[PDB]
DNA sequence: ATCTACATGCATCGGATGTATATATCTGACACGTGCCTGGAGACTAGGGAGTAATCCCCTTGGCGGTTAAAACGCGGGGGACAGCGCGTACGTGCGTTTAAGCGGTGCTAGAGCTGTCTACGACCAATTGAGCGGCCTCGGCACCGGGATTCTCGATGGCGGCCGAT
DNA sequence: ATCGGCCGCCATCGAGAATCCCGGTGCCGAGGCCGCTCAATTGGTCGTAGACAGCTCTAGCACCGCTTAAACGCACGTACGCGCTGTCCCCCGCGTTTTAACCGCCAAGGGGATTACTCCCTAGTCTCCAGGCACGTGTCAGATATATACATCCGATGCATGTA
């Protein structure tokens, strides 16, 4: 029952942290999720599934890749 | 007879005739067909024993070719000798790679 | 070119299952037919030469065994 | 019309190891094909062995060297023992 | 309905046909193939019943051994499916085809 | 301060040593290896000079052919590096085991 | 009482043989694996050659012994006779 | 020393037949000699088994032709049979 | 006079006749068999020497070396199939590099 | 917004599959007995291959001092090994219909095969001489070296198009 | 935002290390020559392998007709093929230090190599005959069958989770 913020807000803070013009890769987000926040085994699953949602609604923007395999950048 | 004298079941006399008529050499030694009969009997006994174990393991009183294939490939020594020979109606040893089985 | 198509899909599927493969690609069935025709052609090439040497018009089982023996793959049980 | 085979002798050795074991007709043919190959293999190598050393006779000594080359170490060790043992008993009486 | 997933029945097929020694190729079409191929080298060929069977026994053994060797190539590639690439590799290493 | 990329000197060595027929294994250590192993089967063995040369030619040929088959296995795995997995695979398909 | 002379096969030597084979990159574990394979091969080959030598009642192993042994192994060698 | 038979002279004549201006090293000559010896033992053994398979007590010219068709690839066997049968005709002619 | 000249071959037909009788191949040797073999050996020997000869002239060296012999056999499909079981001493390897290894 | 109520992942249980196990019985191939015959054992003689001792002498083993090419060691890091997303679709599975294979008929006869006859062929052999090989020696093709000529490799450097976060 | 600003991706130029192509030159070894000799050749003789005609009679080819079981066209869709990409440390480049292969010469004798001499070993021949094979005739082990026993496999239900 570890306490940690939103998974829609945790991937948002990890894209803001490292400023890369190509973007912040999803796998790097995880390292920021389990080093700045207390998460469990289920983290990697929902991090992938969090990318599934806010990618199609317009919250996130694809840059070089497909789905949660490539990279992305937080839409303005 | 000479088979009883050598203490072998395989016919040394028959082996002697084929060695003289088989164009292997001009003359055939007296102890060569005896040696060969012993060698032939030993190898046949080895094959027959592993195949004999294979017949009782299948709960069958009579040995079939399936038992022959199983004996050679499961025996390290026997598989190396016969590696170049395919046994008719032998099938393959039941082997399945671990990568195909699901979690 | 007519009966080489006689080797059916489920026949090839069973042989590969005995080989131990779970799934088979679609292009494999034709590749095997080519290899088998070539294989048979070589073996039959050697077997027919044995048959022609004995001046017979009938191919004995002894022809296949010797042909296989020359190719390096020896077959047991047929007049070995 | 008459045609010789090893069928009888193979069956006797079969009854020596396992008395309670038959043998289908197909497997007996397999055993016969197996026997012909072993003869031809060792004898050819023995022939080449006699031909390599410029000897005009194939002796019991030629058979032992050929066996050590073809068979694996353990099988070769055991096969040489039975062979040399049988030759001594044959030259006895 | 009771519909099974893919590959389990295949695995059951693996065990079934590895346990069985019966010939997996239909007899008559292979014979006609033997007739067809043999007609290239010689015409009006007669074939013993045991002669065609020897060709059939040898063929299935050769092909099956290749499929085991082919399976290993596919598995070495981290693949569960066999492909023509595995077959061509195995034959090249065998020495049949250069 | 000149440095070649990673994957060029190796290739130049490939072309270099494929064009040359010279023996790539040092002669003296191979002879001593032959003596030690041969000492297992027999003691105080004499070896012809032409005999030792024959062993080195056959060995390098066997290994080179093997290295082509091993290279093909590594490439078939979508790999540029050879690994023991490729060696064990190549020998298994060969029938040596 | 093994003086292992198999370590006498150096890393760059194995590197050169693989270059002649046509490989671009070599794993670190290959060097030990090759020494094992080479030891087994020579052990088998030397076993057969020495058996030919013992059959000829010589205390010296001729090159002809290696040629016959290799021919039986399936690898036939040209240039040293036969 | 004792005189030891070889195939060096006959190989050298054929060398001048194909290439008059070209030579060969001693090692390569040994390779050619080993190759020739191998071919002899190979064809003759297969021919010996052919006489034994067909229950013949003599090895004739007909057995050698069949053995060549078995061992050699298609193109080389066709041509090799032509040269063989041609040389035999010329031998029985003189 | 001699039988090698009568058959029109350089390879010794007389030697082949002697070798066929003493090689334990059969009880009797045909009259045309040693002639046939000599023709076959000369033909096969001629093919290897010409392809190796072209390999020698391609290297700007008249004298044939084992390297030239290996190149001739392995580049010929028929010859490679025949000699697949034979290793040529000092032959080296054909300079071959798979295209996947070269950078781009 | 909070409460209710859907999509998702990994164990527990269910019938429902094809598998396995069994008794009983149909059957044809394995097991058993006999005359027939030519192939194995026994006798005997001949002779030549081989064991053996003696001698020759080619060559294998053992040695050492120097050069220097090869190897071993080490560190840096490039790009190749590797799991995941995921998008994609080719497979497998399971139906109904479709094809013709397997079985069981005998008829016909091409063609394998045993046989008797004896002629063409090659083993056997003695005298013979040259093809062909052991030794020797020249010299030109070739391995080698220095050099420039030339392909190829890759950091350095200016140019440029897509997109942040800053002034 | 319009932006100068600024990390990403790009292409021709320019060392600069490497292979190539040139003549020059030194040297081992191919290629021509010669004498010893042993083996290819030839002429002569018989025995028998085998070429070949004719007879025996088996077995391969053939059409005939049904009986299912294997083959077939199809629909539905699910696990996996497989490029893209991310991320991590394996292994190339290669400089520096270290190690011992390689040379070259050669000292010594083990033992391969050959010769010569004595005789046991083995084919050949002849007579004798029994082990072994063709064949007629038997019944039990096992293929087949339908039933009972049961081993997997996947739908089915569920606490478990934060979800929008």
């Amino acid at each position: 029952s570890a306490s940690h913020p939103t998974y829609s807000e945790m991937i948002a803070a990890a894209i803001r942290a490292e400023k890369s013009r190509g973007g912040s890769s999803r796998q790097s987000i995880q390292k920021y999720i389990k080093s700045h926040y207390k998460v469990g085994h289920n983290a990697d699953l929902q991090i992938k599934l969090s990318i599934r949602r806010l990618l199609a609604a317009g919250v996130l923007k694809q840059t070089k890749g497909v789905g949660a395999s490539g990279s992305f950048r937080l839409a303005k | 007879s000479r088979s009883n004298r050598a203490g072998l079941q395989f016919p040394v006399g028959r082996i002697h005739r084929l060695l003289r008529k088989g164009n292997y050499a001009e003359r055939v030694g007296a102890g060569a067909p005896v040696y060969l009969a012993a060698v032939m009997e030993y190898l046949a006994a080895e094959v027959l024993e592993l195949a004999g174990n294979a017949a009782r393991d299948n709960k069958k009183t009579r040995i079939i070719p399936r038992h022959l294939q199983l004996a050679i490939r499961n025996d390290e020594e026997l598989n190396k000798l016969l590696s170049g020979v395919t046994i008719a109606q032998g099938g393959v040893l039941p082997n399945i790679q671990a990568v195909l089985l699901p979690k | 070119r007519d009966n080489i198509q006689g080797i059916t899909k489920p026949a090839i599927r069973r042989l590969a299952r005995r080989g131990g493969v779970k799934r088979i690609s679609g292009l494999i069935y034709e590749e095997t037919r080519g290899v088998l025709k070539v294989f048979l052609e070589n073996v039959i090439r050697d077997a027919v030469t044995y048959t022609e040497h004995a001046k017979r018009k009938t191919v004995t089982a002894m022809d296949v065994v010797y042909a296989l023996k020359r190719q390096g793959r020896t077959l047991y049980g047929f007049g070995g | 019309k008459r045609k010789e085979s090893y069928a009888i002798y193979i069956y006797k050795v079969l009854k020596q190891v396992h008395p309670d074991t038959g043998i289908s007709s197909k497997a007996m043919s397999i055993m016969n094909s197996f026997v012909n190959d072993i003869f031809e293999r060792i004898a050819a190598e023995a022939s080449r062995l006699a031909h390599y050393n410029k000897r005009s006779t194939i002796t019991s000594r030629e058979i032992q060297t050929a066996v050590r080359l073809l068979l694996p170490g353990e099988l070769a060790k055991h096969a040489v023992s039975e062979g040399t043992k049988a030759v001594t008993k044959y030259t006895s009486s | 309905p009771h519909r099974y997933r893919p590959g389990t029945v295949a695995l059951r097929e693996i065990r079934r046909y590895q346990k069985s020694t019966e010939l997996l190729i239909r007899k008559l079409p292979f014979q006609r193939l033997v007739r067809e191929i043999a007609q290239d080298f010689k015409t009006d060929l007669r074939f013993q019943s045991s002669a065609v069977m020897a060709l059939q026994e040898a063929s299935e053994a050769y092909l099956v051994g290749l499929f085991e060797d082919t399976n290993l190539c596919a598995i070495h590639a981290k693949r569960v499916t066999i492909m023509p690439k595995d077959i061509q590799l195995a034959r090249r290493i065998r020495g049949e085809r250069a």
